[PDB]
């Protein structure tokens, strides 16, 4: 027969399998972009709905 | 003798400075006339021609 689940019952229980991360996970360089705005604002096209 | 190349240029000693005319890059060019609006500060250039 299949295990119960925990939150199923009344039980508390202290053991219990916890996952984690195995390092901090914010450690890396943020993120950056080049953002290279339009060459004429006349010429843009904001039409094609 | 010696002559390396020999062209057929827009008179400057007519077309002077008077006129607003710079035959030195061997086209005519004006400095404020039909400028476009809306562009980065080097984008006026190829009106002056």
């Amino acid at each position: 027969q299949v295990g119960i689940p925990k939150l199923e019952v009344d039980h508390i229980s202290f053991s219990n399998v916890v996952s984690m991360m195995t390092a901090n996970i914010r450690t890396g360089d943020d993120m950056a972009v080049e953002r290279v705005n339009p060459d004429d604002v006349r010429a843009i096209n904001i039409r094609n709905a | 003798y010696g002559a390396a190349v020999v062209n057929i240029d827009l008179n400057r000693d007519f077309f002077d400075t008077a006129t607003g005319i710079d035959l030195t890059k061997g086209i005519p060019l004006v400095q404020d006339l039909l400028v476009p609006i809306g562009v980065t500060a080097g984008a006026e250039q190829s009106a002056e021609y």
